[PDB]
RNA sequence: CCCAUAGUAGGCCUAAAAGCAGCCACCAAUUAAGAAAGCGUUCAAGCUCAACACCUCCCAAACAUAUA
RNA sequence: UAUCUACUUUAUUCCUCCCUGUACGAAAGGACAAGAGAAAUAAGGCCUACUUCACAAAGCGCCUUCUAAAUGAUAUCAUCUCAACUUAAUACCCACACCCAAGAACAGGGUU
């Protein structure tokens, strides 16, 4: 059970001690309540959110512009609450999930600017010797989101 | 060009045109061994001594 | 440097992270005080560069370099 | 221990013997390494066992009268050399490049000026096989050839 | 290449992947097990003879003599009844501690020479000790009582 | 590490070949040294073993200590 | 009839004498080292002589070339120790035009 003070005897990684959960929830549940109330007050300036949108995920901000790959079969113009966000901060506070924030937290508000397609893109095949060529041209179709409000609700 | 951004000297002896921009003296990787001479009392008295010697040994 | 606050929230669903700014203490800061060849090594010597960066390349260079490029920001 | 005094006088005087510590955690071993658990827990760092197990001119005793096994004897040995060699050891004299974890004596190896292709290549060693079994608190483990 | 070379033949990845997984485990133990915890009844029924047989006893320091030398010793100790005996000392011990020879233990160790007779001629051996200057005689005991040399001297006197 | 007497220079044939050129017995003394295990001599004499008594120019650079 | 790569000024040996026919060995035999010579080759130069020869280039000519001892433990003797120790490159080079010992061109030196 005891051995003396020697190079091998003692981790080389430094001893830390978790605290039991007991004023550890009572440190969580301060600083829950005291975030609460920075959000109540407006101790934000502006906002950023990671947003898991079409299928990978965005730092999204304010007043911004995002490009999809895809038809969002919506007009232009119409707003759009981005559901999935995963992860909101500020200046002095962030707040994300597990794995998503709940829908009442975070309100990820955008308007779709524009429905384009992209630039035309090559697709060439080329076996030497073979006589294998092929070529194609292909345009794919893409949609540009303005994100106009990252707005946040005081529930904790 | 990044060899050329690292400077060597052999002593402890650094020139002052580049003592004057240092920031950050970065941690030695490894852990330094110290000798019999650098051990103070209590640590070697800390240091528990584990056995008999025979009473009439010549050393 | 280290210095956050974490909570889980009671639900345990969301974790809250706070984190504010350290500022830097008045204790820890100091008052203000107050030929061609050569050419090439003068300047690599004072930029700490190689002398290869310095030599001036070929009009066929200097041409296909963009004017007015895209900015961003 | 005794020493042989002379002057022509000469006698043989014990002096200053010492004796057990107090208590050991894990008594009734064969090895004071087997009783105060240090089994698989030292290195070539710690010249406080290192300094105990030697005469007083860098020479070990031998283990008939030390009373060691004779795998911890002999990594006892080991380390003596590779605490020697790594200048460790400065007041146990007999009367420059610094090193450490020497295997061999760096008197008689003859350097490597043919190392082998990718599947054949001579290696350097480093540290000792005799420490093989340390605690491994490394998540990959002791490369003893480099 | 056939199946049955002269060297050994370069095994496919896959079954030198086999030959490497199945290779034999040894079991590690737990602790290791180096750090764990007709003749001689002929001589304690000899030398109890001996022991019941004389009534002194004076002993010697005799591997220090030549193979002639030990042959004259013997002639001129020929002509006394006396007998010689060199036997072990670590069967010995058994001997002194079995005989209640407490005055006796710490005088038999090493190269010693047993000079076992019943009556007293050893002024001829003290005669014949001054003749070689080494071999000092050790002492003995004569019935349960230690003889010292100068007792040794006073015995023969 | 020690320690090495004696029946005997075992008989037979062999100039003699003695434990050691070869055949056969391989008994026996003190407490114990084999009629003999390797040098060694024409042969001997000497020496060691056991046992008695103490027991074309190498070729990534490197690194054994931080938790699969 | 050379297009591209690559490249175009990085001191030995023999013989003779001395040491010495010393040490060594016991006689026969017989040193090294260092030094002095006489040669030869190679490299680097040079024209006073000789020779081909003549405002100079040459050679057959000349000059210069600098692993080992104790001590010692593991294995208290011992042991050279993949035991610890202790001891036994300088130089060279570097700020128009006319003639040239400089030179294919360009460069370079002199022009008082
Ligand atoms: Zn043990």
């Amino acid at each position: 059970g005891y051995v003396p003070k020697t190079s091998l005897s003692s981790p080389p990684w430094p001893e830390v001690v978790l605290p039991d959960p007991v004023e550890e929830t009572r440190h969580h549940a301060e600083v829950v309540k005291k975030v609460n109330e920075m959000i109540v007050t407006g101790q934000y300036g502006r906002l950023f959110a990671v947003v898991h949108f079409a299928s990978r995920q965005w730092k999204v901000t304010s007043e911004d512009l995002i490009l999809i790959g895809n038809e969002l079969d919506l007009a232009c113009g119409e707003r759009i609450r981005l559901e999935k966000v995963l992860l909101v901060g500020a200046d002095n506070f962030t707040l994300l999930g597990k794995p998503l924030l709940g829908k009442d937290l975070v309100r990820v508000e955008a308007t779709v600017i524009e429905k384009t397609e992209s630039w035309p893109r090559i697709i060439m095949r080329f076996r030497k010797r073979k006589n294998f060529k092929k070529k194609r041209i292909v345009t794919t179709p893409q949609t540009v989101l303005r994100i106009n409000s990252i707005e946040i609700a005081p529930c904790l | 060009t990044m060899m050329e951004r690292l400077h060597l000297f052999p002593d402890e002896y650094i020139p002052e045109d580049i003592l004057k921009n240092l920031v950050e003296e970065l941690p030695q990787p490894r852990k330094i061994p110290k000798r019999l001479d650098e051990y103070t009392q209590e640590e070697i008295d800390a240091f528990p001594r584990l056995w008999t010697p025979p009473e009439d040994y010549r050393l | 440097n280290c210095n956050v606050e974490l909570a889980l929230t009671s639900d345990g669903r969301t974790i809250v992270c706070y984190h504010p700014s350290v500022d830097i203490p008045y204790e820890h800061t100091k008052p203000i005080p107050r030929e061609e060849g050569p050419m090439i090594e003068q300047l690599s010597k004072m930029f700490f560069t190689t002398k290869h960066r310095w030599y001036p390349h070929g009009r066929y260079h200097r041409c296909r370099k963009n004017l007015n490029p895209p900015k961003d920001r | 221990f005794r020493e042989v005094v002379e002057t022509t006088i000469i006698e043989g005087r014990i002096t200053a013997t010492p004796k057990e510590s107090p208590n050991p955690p894990n008594p009734s071993g064969q090895c004071p390494i087997c009783r105060w658990n240090l089994k698989h827990k030292y290195n070539y760092d710690d010249v406080l066992l290192l300094s105990q197990f030697i005469r007083p001119h860098g020479g070990m005793l031998p283990r008939k009268i030390t009373g060691l096994c004779q795998e911890e004897h002999r990594k006892i040995e080991e380390c003596v050399k590779m605490a020697h060699r790594a200048g460790l050891l400065p007041n146990h004299r007999p009367r420059q490049l610094n090193r450490y974890l020497t295997r061999w004596a760096p008197g008689s190896v003859k350097p490597i000026y043919k190392k082998g292709p990718r599947w054949n290549r001579v290696r350097m060693p480093v540290g000792s096989p005799l420490l093989r079994d340390n605690v491994c608190y490394s998540r990959t483990p002791w490369k003893l050839y480099h | 290449s056939k199946a049955v070379t002269r060297h050994r033949r370069v095994m496919h990845f896959q079954r030198q992947k086999l030959m490497a997984v199945t290779e034999y485990i040894p079991p590690k133990p737990a602790i290791h097990p180096s750090c764990l915890p007709g003749l001689i009844r002929l001589l304690r029924r000899e030398i109890a003879a001996v022991f019941q047989d004389n009534r002194m006893i004076a002993v010697c320091q005799n591997v220090a003599l030549s193979a002639e030398d030990k042959l004259l010793m013997r002639h001129q100790l020929r002509k006394h009844k006396i007998l010689m005996k060199v036997f072990p000392n670590q069967v010995l011990k058994p001997f002194l501690e079995d005989s209640k020879y407490q005055n006796l233990l710490p005088l038999f160790v090493g190269h010693n020479m047993l000079l076992v007779s019943e009556e007293p001629k050893v002024k001829e051996m003290v005669r014949i000790l001054r003749t070689v200057p080494f071999l000092p005689l050790l002492g003995g005991c004569i019935d349960d009582t230690i003889l010292s040399r100068q007792g040794f001297i006073n015995y023969s006197k």
